[PDB]
């Protein structure tokens, strides 16, 4: 059964704050085949090599896909700090992971286009105290809890939002800011992979 | 029985660097956010920053290349390291961890607490920088 | 949202090799209830404490229950040698676990029972060779591979099954052995509950 | 790359104690069964006790309460204590791990193999006792 990675290419993609993820059990891979469909610019691995992903058998394979301007590549994994990392999007890094940047083909018609890249520069929470500040930093293979007040595309650079908690969840406000850069001419996309090398029914698995 | 107590203040030279500690009390383990202020007397309390397990962290743009967060999740103690320490930057530097997320949990009770509702707010410790 | 402990007192429960696992996530639970309905003839727990799953919430809560008789309640546990804990069901024991044996009351006519007590006396494979024995000793949180071959319940104690295994598989085959325990009056059951932290926590809370 | 080598054999008198090893050698993690087995020339492969990862053994009813197995995992070592050894059990000694549940995998390079099809065995240790 090979693994279905039909929705990447088909709608617009994600902002790196709304990233969608597709979770692959019990299928056969040829991750050479999804990135025939891209340019790709780099293909950078951590505790993994691109060649034993196509010549090993893992339990699950997650692909996360976002659209996400190579004006940043260096920000998108952790030994880059920034806003990026902080509180749009973390791998669990230190399991085997690869982070891919891709340039969308004339070709691929099925994958549209964002009007703009946008990011969070900040999620923090404010507390009912005024104590202020205890920045919400994202958690791994988690959304920052400020997707809610962030828009799907940042209308303005330097835009801001705010939501009131409960008091029961302990009063206070969500405070967020965004950020955008433009859109090149072909859309610039970044791929996230984590391999688990889990115990038995290894199941990913090439082709 | 969940507390933090700060460690390490006293009185500084100017061009000194001090690392302070805040370890925590009646926790196994801490999925939430530790973060260090700094007020001075008749001065509002600041972020210095914020840090998780991982080893993300957050200054506040006014600490950059000066203050640095450390964090050892076995002997629950976040850190933070000052250096170029200069008369203004006298203050009492308090600890916090909570409103963040994760959860706090001591494994040979069984206790848990969510931390997004949820805050500890260490004592305080003091720094005093002189010519 | 209470947590439905619904399936566990509508029909015959499942052998031990056989037992059936409810997920509890983002549901509210009162233990106190669900016992009170049965008479418990003990809640021993390991890394938890019975009242601690009571007074504070974790992510998950996983409730396996089974038929099983009181004549092996020592059995059960990592702490006694035996069938039970190598070939039939085993519990992640250095994560908080609570074994609880209960007796059906007349009252419960929607627990019926089953005909016997059956149990895995060995699971074990015999290889290519048709000599080597690799015994195949149950993982955690899982089911044994003999279950295929395994009767639901086994008709005469000492009755032995037999699978070839595909060239694919390795080859050989699967070989296992069953044993019986008479019904008592009153159906006897054993529940295992296992709780686990997480960075969300709030999930399953008391009450 | 993958292999399993036996240490610890040699000429023991009866009523001796001995201890072998059985050690990996191409993979970091193992949750995979690990067995130890004796044959003697013209005989056949009996097998001694199987263990997992966290303890869980099954003895041979015949070397039971005698021969005793462990795991190190940190040094994917496989460990038979043979007690109140008789000539009888004089006989190489073979390790294995593998058509069982569970996968090889090393953390460096990548490599998983999946046990439930695959299996290392091994050269052997002679054990010989005598009087």
């Amino acid at each position: 059964v090979e693994c279905d990675f039909s929705p990447l290419l088909s709608g617009t993609p994600p902002q790196v704050y709304n990233f969608k993820r597709l979770v692959f059990t019990n299928c056969n891979y040829n991750l050479t085949k999804l990135l025939s469909l891209f340019s790709v610019n780099d293909f950078t691995c951590s505790q993994i090599s691109p060649a034993a992903i196509a010549s090993n058998c893992y339990s699950s394979l997650i692909l996360d896909y976002f659209s996400y301007p190579l004006s940043m590549k260096s920000d998108l994994s952790v030994s880059s700090a920034g806003p990026i990392s902080q509180f749009n999007y973390k791998q669990s890094f230190s399991n085997p992971t690869c982070l891919i940047l891709a340039t969308v083909p004339h070709n691929l018609t099925t994958i549209t286009k964002p009007l703009k890249y946008s990011y969070i520069n900040k999620c923090s929470r404010l507390l009912s105290d005024d104590r202020t500040e205890v920045p919400q930093l994202v958690n791994a293979n988690q959304y920052s809890p400020c997707v809610s007040i962030v828009p799907s595309t940042v209308w303005e650079d330097g835009d801001y939002y705010r939501k009131q908690l409960s008091p029961l969840e302990g009063g206070g406000w969500l405070v967020a800011s965004g950020s955008t850069v433009a859109m090149t001419e072909q859309l610039q996309m970044g791929f996230g992979i984590t391999v688990q090398y889990g115990t038995d029914t290894n199941s990913v698995c090439p082709k | 029985q969940v507390q933090l107590q700060e460690s390490g203040g006293g009185s500084v030279q100017t061009g000194g660097s001090l690392r302070l500690s805040c370890a925590g009390s009646g926790y196994t383990d801490n999925s939430c956010s530790m973060g260090w202020y700094r007020q001075a007397p008749g001065r509002e309390r600041e972020l210095i920053g914020t840090i998780i397990s991982d080893g993300t962290t957050y200054y506040s743009d006014a600490v950059k290349g000066r203050f640095t967060i450390s964090l050892d999740n076995a002997k629950n103690t976040v850190y933070l390291q000052m250096n170029n320490l200069k008369p203004e930057d006298t203050a009492m530097y308090i600890c916090n961890t909570g409103w963040s997320q994760g959860s706090l949990v001591n494994r040979t009770t069984g206790w848990t607490r969510d931390c997004w509702s949820f805050g500890i707010w260490g004592q305080g410790t003091q720094v005093t920088v002189s010519s």
